[PDB]
């Protein structure tokens, strides 16, 4: 439900 | 006794997902096993953010820390672990390890105290 993205 | 606020850390870079959240137990703590997006970012973004909201990016930004240890990977494959450690005076201690590598890094975020 929930992932992780950098920026 | 419980929580000031709720806890929580933010997930596809940008979103407030919850883990403590107010109403709870000061002493805390949990590994969760998280996955990271956009392949080939050799880096994970933990963002703290305790919160309880919809649209965040306005509540109480804890802190934001970045990790390292994830080379070219077509998400799914890395793993990401997620220790969050809340005392009574007030801290928070956030921990993500990466796979691939072997590489991690931890720091300490004072939740709201201050004066």
């Amino acid at each position: 439900n929930r992932l992780l993205l950098t920026g | 006794d419980v929580t000031p606020l709720s806890l929580g850390i933010e997930t596809m870079g940008g979103v407030m997902t919850t883990l403590i959240a107010k109403n709870t137990t000061i002493p805390t703590k949990h590994s969760q096993v998280f996955s990271t997006a956009e392949d080939n970012q050799s880096a994970v973004t933990i963002h703290v953010l305790q919160g309880e909201r919809k649209r965040a990016a306005d509540n109480k930004s804890l802190g934001q820390f970045n990790l390292d240890g994830i080379n070219p990977a077509p998400r799914g494959m890395p793993q990401i672990e997620v220790t969050f450690d809340i005392d009574a005076d007030g801290i928070l201690h956030v921990s993500a390890k990466d796979k691939n590598s072997g590489k991690e890094q931890k720091i300490t975020i004072k939740a709201s105290s201050g004066l």
